């Protein structure tokens, strides 16, 4: 449905891997480890952060059906990349992908022969996982991230330059950083993310002349209880990344 | 080793009734689900290799299929796999217009060609306001359910377009396929396919395809014997067309599509309609819309559901 993709806090303690008794906060920084493994790929093999985010949902999505103690991070990412490359039209080969997740998740060990039975075998392996995200994912490639709806509404609001990268900034650390894209549409995120990017630079939208605030014109659910909680959520895992915020720390 | 698999059914759910896909069109299967009877259409999507993991082609089908929602359009109900491989089911259609058409028995009324017309051009003109090529207009890609509605089909060479485009040029089946791309044109958009429908709009009287090339060379003559030659007076700018030098075609030909036809094609505004489908210049070429619009569909005999 519209809802399968979607779920409530109660389904995401009850996540597969729990099942397999993996604790909750584990089994968040599986997710966090899996979305670095991604992103350090995915700008190794110069493909797009749009790439890089769809590869990264469709990891999350991967994980509410799968275990994360049947299929580890480091075996899902390639092939979630590998996936998300094709479907957004920045095709990498296989071989490639397979080099590239070797030296980031070996760098010290060396590649074998392209001709070993060794190598054909991870060849192969990857390829079979592609097909076990494809099944797992019921053939739903098309994904829509917050980011288009950002620089929709950064632009209805005249944001600096500095508000609106700081805003796309944060819709990025959310997938990397939140399960956010397994429980909010993504214009309602994109709201979060504006939010938190205001917050941050200690800019105000003022309210329309109407009386209406800026993100009722992007979404008829948005509250800002929600935002509010939301945006806290967000900047708490952020202030508990490592050099994370440094990035858009004003420093002058 | 027996995964969790909610969201990809078993093919086998399925029983196959008959392939009615042999051949180039890749093997399809009528079948019949297990428990309801309801009956569907299972392509296989085919891996002659790929060294590259599932087809990136395969991909973008299941896209565009998964985009395109439209009374219509061919329905894609699910993906399935095999207890390795995997099927596109579709809900089946009865008839598919190719087999009607080269069928002596099969008769049409003025009204219902009307009808088919209609219903075809309304599908491009869904799929277009979805950004969305067909690339592959012909008869045998059009079905008709047993209700008599209309589906385009086969969207295994379409590809979403936008607004200087590089896009693929061996494109469409040859006898369709529209002058732009005989001249090498990369930058193309919806008018391709409204050049088909013009050549199916022929075929449903002559009952047979309107222009049968054998190469490009052969299929640019073809249609220069019946539109007229390519003339930069004619289609502004044809010139900076590499192949255009290099084409060694005709010269004297003038337009014979009203002529030709004239025979078959009792009906003035579908004569009309017709020639305005098989305009040369991509450009000058009527769309959908326009289309749509003409007297064709707006004077009598009135458009009318089918039975024949
Ligand atoms: C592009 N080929 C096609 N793929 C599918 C999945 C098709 C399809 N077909 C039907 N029903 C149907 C009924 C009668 C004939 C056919 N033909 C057989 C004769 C014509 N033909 C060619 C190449 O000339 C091929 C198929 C098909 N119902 C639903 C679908 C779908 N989707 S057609």
């Amino acid at each position: 449905n519209n809802k399968r993709w979607y779920f409530t806090r109660e389904q995401l303690e009850n996540s597969p891997s729990r099942r397999f008794g993996v604790d909750p906060d584990k089994e968040l920084s599986y997710r966090q480890q899996a979305a670095n493994l991604l992103q350090d790929m995915g700008q190794r093999l110069n493909v797009s952060q749009l790439t890089i985010n769809t590869a990264i949902v469709y990891m999350h999505r991967f994980y509410m059906i799968q275990s994360f103690t049947r299929f580890p991070g480091n075996s899902v990412a390639p092939a979630a990349l590998f996936l998300a490359a094709k479907v957004e039209g920045q095709p990498k080969k296989l071989e490639h992908v397979i080099k590239v997740a070797h030296t980031c998740l070996h760098p010290q060990e060396s590649l074998p022969d392209t001709r070993s039975e060794a190598y054909l075998q991870q060849v192969q392996d990857l390829v079979i996982l592609e097909s076990i995200i494809l099944q797992t994912l019921g053939f739903e490639l098309t994904i829509d991230h917050p980011h288009t709806h950002v620089v929709k509404c950064t632009q209805l609001v005249r944001a600096s330059k500095d508000l609106a990268q700081t805003s796309y900034f944060m819709a990025t650390n959310s997938l990397h950083l939140t399960t956010f894209s397994l429980q909010y549409t993504p214009p309602v995120v994109a709201c979060v993310c504006i939010h938190l990017a205001c917050k941050w630079s200690n800019w105000e939208i003022p309210v329309s002349t109407d009386g209406k605030h800026w993100w009722e014109y992007v979404d008829a659910t948005v509250t800002l209880e929600l935002l509010d909680e939301l945006t806290h959520e967000l900047l708490q895992i952020l202030e508990k990344t490592p050099n994370r915020l440094k990035r858009i720390w004003n420093w002058r | 080793d027996s995964v969790e698999c909610p969201f990809c059914d078993e093919v086998s759910k399925y029983e196959k009734l008959a392939k009615i896909g042999q051949g180039t069109f890749g093997e399809v299967f009528k079948a019949r689900h297990r428990k309801t009877g309801q009956k569907v259409a299972l392509k296989k999507v085919l891996m002659e290799n790929e060294k590259e993991g599932f087809p990136i082609t395969a991909l973008r089908e299941i896209k565009i299929l998964q985009l395109l929602k439209h009374e219509n359009v061919v329905n894609l109900i699910e993906i399935c796999r095999t207890k390795a491989s995997i099927y596109l089911v579709f809900d089946f259609c009865e008839h598919d217009l190719a087999g009607l058409l080269s069928n002596v028995l099969v008769k049409f009324t003025l009204s219902e060609i009307k009808r088919v017309m209609q219903m075809l051009l309304n599908g491009l003109y869904y799929i277009h306001r979805n950004k969305i090529l067909h690339r592959d207009m012909k008869a045998a890609n059009v079905l008709i359910t047993r209700d008599g509605v209309l589906k385009l089909a086969d969207f295994g060479l379409a590809r979403a377009f936008s607004l200087p485009n590089r896009y693929t040029n061996r494109v469409v089946t040859l006898w369709y396929r529209p002058p732009e791309l005989l001249l090498g044109e990369r930058d193309y958009g919806p008018p391709i396919d409204l050049w088909g429908a013009g050549c199916i709009m022929a075929e449903m009287w002559t009952r047979s395809p309107i222009m049968q090339g054998n190469t490009e060379q052969h299929q640019l003559a073809l249609i220069s014997q019946l539109c007229g030659s390519i003339t930069p007076e004619v289609w502004p700018n044809v010139d900076n067309y590499e192949l255009y030098e290099k084409l060694e075609l005709v010269k004297g030909q003038k337009r014979k599509v009203k002529d030709r036809l004239k025979a078959y094609v009792r009906d003035p505004y579908a004569l009309d309609l017709i020639d305005k489908l098989l305009v040369l210049d991509p450009a000058q070429r009527i769309d959908s819309d326009d289309a749509l619009n003409h007297d064709f569909f707006w004077s009598d005999p009135m458009p009318s559901d089918l039975k024949g």
